[PDB]
């Protein structure tokens, strides 16, 4: 990570203390790593955590410099996903080869298998994608979250 | 009507400037290269133009008739489909020819005899024409992007195969790629889309017949589909068209002109069939 | 109840079983027939039927009988006319 | 119930037909699926068992089926589907839904990813625009105590406004009744916080004397008020009580 | 672990799945329980498909 | 306000003692009332039982 | 006898249900065996009432 971004992460990274000790809760690691660009799944995170435990989870604080040896060690990954895929399973739930799906499945299906999200988080996702018939068309939202 | 005020040079009215940019249009969707005529009125048409009482034009409808969109799928021995298909496969924009999946010609089955050329027209150049068309028209700069993702997707569900199964005897969907890009134009899904495409899960009467076809009856679907999603197009075009031209009227009738190949198809019966009825008219 | 409660459908059925006490009745006789009648439904499908398709597909297969029928117990009183069943006789007697 | 009568349960298990019913299903392949829909599920378990050319279904699907070196006993070919042994079908389902975990999941992952950039760089709205709140605020805390401040304040409304509201017949006049009323008021506002100020005093002054006396009353006071407060209550629950007996004796 | 609320899942999903009406058969002796085991698969699709 | 508050503070200095004492005084006087319902409720209570006997 | 029947659309949503009811022994509704009952509502009603 040349100095020129590294200098800037810590902008990125001090920007996330509501208090000021310049501490990142072992919590917030996630985001921050998200905010800088980052899209690791919620394992990614944990095993580069030592996998803490709830608890120790909200009590344990970070500081960049011990924060900075993460970014990295996630930046350099193995796989990704990609529209060629990705939509390739969410059209597995078109009921009809519409090429759309019920924002209503859509919304299940992500709170219900594997990283289960929260009915809090698909809403904000998909609203305001589903048409009147509150229809989502994935190809769409697909690109929205990536490109976006 | 003026606004005031060499060959074509002149400046015509609003209106009569868009009276003019019509018939170039439906001239694209709904003509085609046959061993009769390299551009071919592929569909009856009956244009009505409206005056007021001091004399000027004023309106003008359009009632389109039989639209042979058969050949959207498959083209005879020496013949082309539908103008605005090679134009596409050609005209596309590098960047627009990734976004409709426009592979080149020969890339996609529906035009038979591959990729023919049409004498002292040059397809390259044809899109603009048209394109440009479309914009004096009225429609809108996406509004046609569209129209034209639309026209690849009916030719990507083309590719689309369904190779029998001597274990079950229902052929599947052996490759995604496929209906994997068609799905996605059409702003619908795969799995779904496969599924009804293959095992329909129909409801006949007063039941839910839950049926699987076969390799066939897979295809005269998949084609019978992509063929009536053409259809659905033309008449959606002629309306937007119809949507701006739009006491008196002058009315002006092209229909299709007696036709008879080597398949003397049902087609072929209802236009030769008006042909016939027409010149009774004459007669009367 | 019908009139509230109203492409695929789930079926669940509750017959009446088999009953059988001091005074048997007709009733009884229709109740044990059905309860008689459901169980070689479960025979038919669970032996007959599959060994059937084991043989239509031509699978390295060989029958197995496992001597499962009540076919004979229903014409006793299911079939009409031929040898009448109890049912046929009650009815035009 | 926790009675169990052997043979009546050792018959029902013989006229309901339970260990013929298990034989086939330990005999028989009572799980069969169809060439296609097999070269279609599990191809992602053997991705080169199947060249890149087309090919039969079944033959195209029986490679695959070397790929996964299938013991010839759980399975069975026939001519359209094919016929597996129990729990044959589970497993292979199991693994293809491990192959692909992962890549589930995956989705779920740029989504919090996406999800969070956003309303972070949302937080970062409010914020210039925070500062601006921020040190607004603290100005005011600081001046609205400062002489030169209130002075401004209580001026800042004169300003502008007249001569011609004067002139005014009508306008002039009221402006001139306006003014008689804003100036009475001020005087009696004045007058009201001069007399605050001295109740205020008056006030601190008890209280400091009441302290001890005063402060033991005040004391007794609070603690009355609570015992009060608590009888109350008990007799509304002696009362209550005293309706549910009466109701309990009559029943 | 074997449970009816597992039988009416079963099938309802089967139905879901190969898309294949299907029906739940409560045999058994008068007594054997043919009802209670009917109200439970009509509770469990009550909650879990509804 | 501040005046009731004067006269509040004026009278527990006449104050803080006297408002103590008046505060028992309501206390036990509560404390007597209470135990008269308990009492009367639980008459009240073996009356019913007796009467649904009956 | 009763046989229930459960209809389902395509998103797999419960909708609608039918119940087509068998063999009603109301004979018992005028005699009843001994140590038997009539249908429950009938002694339901003589005592909800």
């Amino acid at each position: 990570f040349s100095e020129e971004q590294t200098a800037e992460f810590k902008e990125a990274f001090q920007l996330f203390d509501r208090t000021g000790d310049g501490k990142i809760l072992y919590s917030q690691c996630g985001d921050v790593m998200r905010a800088l660009g980052q899209n690791p799944t919620n394992a990614e995170v944990m095993k580069v955590l030592g996998n803490p435990k709830s608890d120790e989870m909200n009590l344990k604080t970070l500081k960049f410099e011990q924060f900075l040896p993460m970014m990295q060690t996630i930046a350099k990954n193995k796989d990704q996903g990609c529209f060629e895929d990705y939509v390739e399973g969410l059209r597995v739930f078109d009921k009809e080869g519409n090429g759309t799906v019920m924002g209503a499945e859509i919304r299940h299906v992500l709170v219900t298998l594997g990283e289960k999200m929260t009915e809090e988080e698909v809403e904000q996702l998909v609203a305001g994608h589903e048409d009147s018939n509150g229809c989502i068309n994935y190809e769409e939202l697909v690109r929205m979250v990536l490109s976006g | 009507s003026h606004k005031g005020k060499q060959g074509p040079s002149f400046s015509y009215g609003e209106l009569e400037k868009q009276l003019l940019q019509a018939n170039p249009i439906l001239e694209a969707f709904g003509n085609a290269k046959t061993v009769k005529n390299d551009n071919s009125s592929r569909f009856g048409k009956f244009i009505r133009i409206n005056f007021d009482v001091t004399g000027y034009i004023v309106g003008a409808n359009i009632e389109t008739y039989l639209l042979e969109k058969s050949r959207a799928i498959r083209q005879a021995k020496d013949e082309r489909t539908f103008h605005i298909f090679y134009y596409l496969i050609a005209g596309a924009s590098e960047q627009m020819r990734n976004d409709l999946l426009l592979e080149g010609f020969n890339n996609y089955t529906f035009l038979s005899n591959g990729h023919v050329p049409i004498p002292a027209q040059q397809d390259d150049e044809m899109f603009q024409e048209t394109l440009e068309a479309m914009t004096i028209m009225g429609f809108t700069e996406e509004e046609q992007t569209s129209i034209l993702r639309v026209v690849s997707s009916v030719l990507q569900l083309g590719n689309i195969v369904f190779k029998k199964e001597r274990n079950t005897d229902q052929a599947s969907m052996p490759d995604n790629t496929a209906a994997q890009k068609v799905c996605h134009l059409m702003g619908i899904n795969v799995t779904d889309f496969t599924r009804s495409i293959l095992t329909p899960r129909i409801k006949v009467g007063r039941d839910v017949v839950q049926k699987a076809q076969t390799k066939e009856q897979a295809d005269f679907a998949i084609e019978a589909l992509a063929k009536a999603k053409f259809e659905r197009l033309f008449r959606w075009i002629l309306t937007r068209v119809n949507k701006a031209l739009d006491a008196s009227f002058l009315g002006i009738l092209d229909i299709a002109g007696f036709e008879i190949f080597e398949i003397n198809s049902f087609e072929q019966l209802c236009i030769n069939y008006t042909n016939e009825k027409l010149q009774q008219l004459f007669n009367h | 109840v019908n009139k509230a409660l109203d492409a695929s459908f789930l079926g669940i059925l509750d017959i009446a079983g088999f009953e059988i006490f001091e005074i048997n009745s007709f009733e009884q006789l229709c109740i044990n027939y059905t309860n008689e009648k459901l169980q070689q439904l479960f025979n038919h499908t669970m032996f007959i039927l599959e060994q059937e398709e084991y043989q239509r597909e031509g699978i390295e297969w060989n029958f197995i009988d496992f001597g499962l029928d009540l076919q004979p117990c229903i014409e006793l009183i299911e079939r009409p006319t031929n040898p009448p069943g109890v049912l046929a006789l009650l009815d035009e007697e | 119930a926790g009675k169990l009568d052997a043979h009546l349960v050792l018959e029902q298990l013989r006229c309901n037909g339970v260990l013929e019913g298990i034989r086939i299903c330990r005999q028989g392949f009572p799980n069969r699926i169809v060439f296609q829909e097999f070269r279609q599920r599990y191809e992602i378990l053997a991705a080169n068992a199947i060249p890149k050319g087309f090919m039969d279904g079944k033959q195209a699907c029986i490679l695959m089926i070397k790929a996964l070196e299938l013991d010839p006993n759980l399975y069975r070919i026939g001519q359209s589907k094919i016929f597996f042994r129990t729990g044959v079908l589970a497993h292979l389902e199991e693994e293809r839904d491990l192959k692909i975990t992962d890549v589930i999941i995956a989705f779920q992952a740029q989504c919090r990813g996406y999800l969070a950039r956003k309303a972070f760089a949302k937080r970062q709205q409010q914020l210039e625009s925070i500062f601006c709140i921020q040190y607004n605020v603290r100005s005011f805390m600081n001046v609205k105590h400062w002489p030169w401040m209130k002075l401004f304040f209580k001026i800042k409304p004169l300003l502008k406004v007249t001569r011609q509201e004067e002139e005014m017949q009508a306008k002039d006049e009221e402006l001139q009744r306006t003014k008689e009323r804003q100036q009475k008021a001020e005087a009696e506002l004045k007058e009201l916080e001069q007399k605050h100020t001295q109740l205020c005093e008056e006030k601190n002054l008890l209280q400091e004397k009441l302290q001890a006396e005063t402060e033991l009353y005040a004391e007794a006071e609070e603690m009355r008020v609570r015992l009060a407060a608590k009888k109350q209550e008990l007799e509304e629950i002696l009362h209550e009580m005293e309706a549910r007996i009466e109701e309990e004796e009559e029943r | 672990p074997p449970h009816i609320y597992a039988i009416a899942d079963t099938a309802y999903r089967s139905m879901l799945q190969d898309r294949e009406d299907q029906s739940i058969l409560c045999t058994g002796e008068s007594g054997a329980g043919k009802t209670e085991n009917t109200k439970k698969v009509i509770q469990y699709l009550a909650v879990v498909a509804s």
